DNA sequence: TCGGATGTATATATCTGACACGTGCCTGGAGACTAGGGAGTAATCCCCTTGGCGGTTAAAACGCGGGGGACAGCGCGTACGTGCGTTTAAGCGGTGCTAGAGCTGTCTACGACCAATTGAGCGGCCTCGGCACCGGGATTCTCGAT
DNA sequence: ATCGAGAATCCCGGTGCCGAGGCCGCTCAATTGGTCGTAGACAGCTCTAGCACCGCTTAAACGCACGTACGCGCTGTCCCCCGCGTTTTAACCGCCAAGGGGATTACTCCCTAGTCTCCAGGCACGTGTCAGATATATACATCCGAT
């Protein structure tokens, strides 16, 4: 019978790879490490949403909550440009 | 002639009388003054509640005699009693501060 | 923009926002969880990732390979002093170091 | 409050920290670079209470947006609240 | 325990087993929670304030006092070789240190 | 008008409990209430990572028990251990 | 496996070890040395993870376990899962 | 009378050689044997899959240079090259790991 | 070894303000019940962990000569400690004003939920081009000889 | 300063393998569409506490002079690590084989969420009194220049 299914980040860290350098190529090794980069952001960034949503007696999380934990984890000119774009792609998909 | 102390009396008894205290150390408007500096090139028109500016304070001087213990033991480590700028720089670059 | 597609087509990403709110909803942060989050948090990863992705294709340029391995990304990450900071406690497997010999042991003259 | 602050922590101040630290000596070029290190600690902290009172909308800040702020740092503190 | 009282009464303990069990199941940590889940870690944490309260009351008496400060929690703390390292990165407010001059300061 | 809670009477029947005549100041519950916070946000946040780690929906006791062996150093993890068991034990009978 | 291999750190191990960190002159007591910082660090890592396999009844150490066991100390390992 | 280097020439060479590769240093069979004892001395009758030892493995290496590197700078502050066991205690000491 | 001189511990009066305790009440916890799905348990399969040879050869162990670095001692001279007289501004109290934190009531738009549907992503094949490796030659540090 | 011999490392071309990149079949998770109940946005009001000012006392900061202990440089001895050659031990690799236990599926039951009612524990507020901070006066320990 089947073997069940693992999901992964894999096809789109390669699809970004062949955007920005066309003609290159990732290991398997350098791809396992790049899903666990993206798992270990997403986790710090989604924790100090939570706990800013705690602290403020919210029951949701929303985008200005994803902002300022940004604003929080990344240092300075990183925090700038993944704030610009964030808010580059949400205004783009809600108009 | 007066009575007078040797060089490294007054320093001891001074560790004593400090490592026996709990008080704050630095004065506290000047310290008030330095934190509305800083936060207001951070943000314009702000206000702290007091307690706001107390924890600052406690949490200011207990990092920097943690720092201080750490020094002299780097100082302590070079072979001498003086604590200098190189001991400080290594502390926090050991420690994890300076990478 | 409106759109009748899949949410990522229509936010401008290649990254997964269906995938990203499922994780975010089923993962106990918080009771509920607005409809721009997940696009945000995608903008941001798809980001991050192609900072490092492009850093660590110059280094692997820089050695004439056509192909990225854990030393590329060592060197990519520690020769960056910002991703050297978001990174400082991490291990990269098979990473090695940075080449680096305190001037004091070297011959003199 | 504007300008030049920092040499309101005097050099009596830094000898007693010091002192409470376990010092019996002290070289006279500490002084300036201990400025140096606290300015850089006070400005991580209030770089991030400042972001928590933005968030809640307020323009006082609470002390315990210190107290999370020193939290995050991985430097807890007991008695202000929390 | 067929008594039916209110459950830290019930449990043998001094902390409340009701509000442990509101604050586990309103703080976003699981989907449920289980009915054996409060009970445990109201004993532990009533266990872990006894034995720092115990510690801070011997440094109380040793210094001819009948009340206990920030100062004793301080040095019932860092006097301790396990609470000493379960708050290794904690503050005590108005706490001082502990004294402690190197050996090779003092005068030969 | 809104209300706080806090753990102070639940601290003082501790000590009063263990040392029959000290009493406490202020600022020293203050810094009770903290330990006591902070403890409880410690073991709760292991315990929910034990079980989002194996895949339940569900913090029983043993997560609780297994948050306790990882997170307090040797003999305060058995005796705290000793503690919770006993009181399960004496809630269910 | 029950007894004395510790002594299987043998000593150019511990000297490669070295140069990778850019020592150039190695004092002969440093390798006693450095099998004991070594003994627990390992003791503190493998502990956690024996306590999170018995938690999940198993009777097999994953590497999940391992990695999970060294991020819950502050040392975040990147390439074998998570 | 045959070729033979200065003492501190072949030490920068194998500086640079293990500075520049990724390999692993410690061998396999060894370390993987005090891995078992360890753990057996935890709880008897353990398995482990070949991935937990390699990471075990890589996790160690890593802590170990880090730490010489450490080592390394408090031996210079001591204006010495040769590196003992009191900077290996000094480095953590001032780390955190022996308070 | 030793009498000043200075600093610190000790004993008593006293006076305040914070700790300990009582009271009302209201909101959160307990009692009783029902419904549904999470988890405990049994059974089966097959992956991957452990144990065992045998050979080859890379690496560890051992010994030896010697050069360079650790360490102790000595001398000088600048920089730091100690104490005194003068200057500065912190700390304390009281007055007064207003910004903004905090709370309540109303309503509407946003997110949960549920059922149908269909295509994005995952597991399995597989093939050829990048990378590992061999070897021969070129160049480039290194060192003892002037 | 220099040059020549000898190890060491880089470079260049040829050979071959095996893993990265791409295709295909298919299941299940994301999307569409509609409904609904409540979280949060917003307006309005109150009243706490943060800010600004003013005068007075005095504690602490500041500036300065003197001298001494400590930092630092230099010299000399000696021992202990380094580099190299020879021998020995055991890691590593490929192979064979058995079976434990990890992983998946099916079934059932009992444990926890959810709803409503009831009532008492804990919180806000007031108030009395005694532990502790402080002034003052001695008594004793410690440090230092003089022998």
């Amino acid at each position: 019978r089947k073997r069940s299914r693992k999901e992964s980040y894999s096809i789109y860290v390669y699809k970004v790879l062949k955007q920005v350098h066309p003609d290159t190529g990732i290991s398997s090794k350098a791809m396992g490490i790049m899903n666990s980069f993206v798992n270990d952001i997403f986790e710090r960034i989604a924790g100090e949403a939570s706990r800013l949503a705690h602290y403020n007696k919210r029951s949701t999380i929303t985008s200005r909550e994803i902002q300022t934990a940004v604003r929080l984890l990344l240092p300075g000119e990183l925090a700038k440009h993944a704030v610009s774009e964030g808010t580059k792609a949400v205004t783009k998909y809600t108009s | 002639k007066p009575h007078r102390y040797r060089p490294g009396t007054v320093a001891l008894r001074e560790i004593r009388r400090y490592q026996k205290s709990t008080e704050l150390l630095i004065r506290k408007l000047p310290f008030q003054r330095l934190v509305r500096e800083i936060a207001q090139d951070f943000k314009t028109d702000l206000r702290f509640q007091s307690s706001a500016v107390m924890a600052l304070q406690e949490a200011c001087e207990a990092y920097l005699v943690g720092l201080f213990e750490d020094t002299n033991l780097c100082a302590i480590h070079a072979k001498r009693v003086t604590i200098m700028p190189k001991d400080i720089q290594l502390a926090r670059r050991i420690r994890g501060e300076r990478a | 923009s409106a759109k009748a597609k899949t949410r990522s087509s229509r936010a401008g990403l290649q990254f997964p926002v269906g995938r990203v709110h499922r994780l975010l909803r089923k993962g106990n942060y918080s009771e509920r969880v607005g409809a721009g989050a997940p696009v945000y948090l995608a903008a941001v990863l798809e980001y991050l990732t192609a900072e490092i992705l492009e850093l660590a294709g110059n280094a692997a340029r820089d050695n004439k390979k056509t192909r990225i391995i854990p030393r590329h990304l060592q060197l990519a990450i520690r020769n960056d002093e910002e991703l050297n900071k978001l990174l400082g406690r991490v291990t990269i497997a098979q990473g090695g170091v940075l080449p680096n010999i305190q001037a004091v042991l070297l011959p003199k003259k | 409050v504007l300008r030049d602050n920092i040499q309101g922590i005097t050099k009596p101040a830094i000898r007693r920290l010091a002192r409470r630290g376990g010092v019996k000596r002290i070289s006279g070029l500490i002084y300036e670079e201990t400025r140096g290190v606290l300015k850089v600690f006070l400005e991580n902290v209030i770089r991030d209470a400042v972001t928590y009172t933005e968030h809640a909308k307020r323009k006082t800040v609470t002390a315990m947006d210190v107290v999370y702020a020193l939290k995050r740092q991985g430097r807890t503190l007991y008695g202000f609240g929390g």
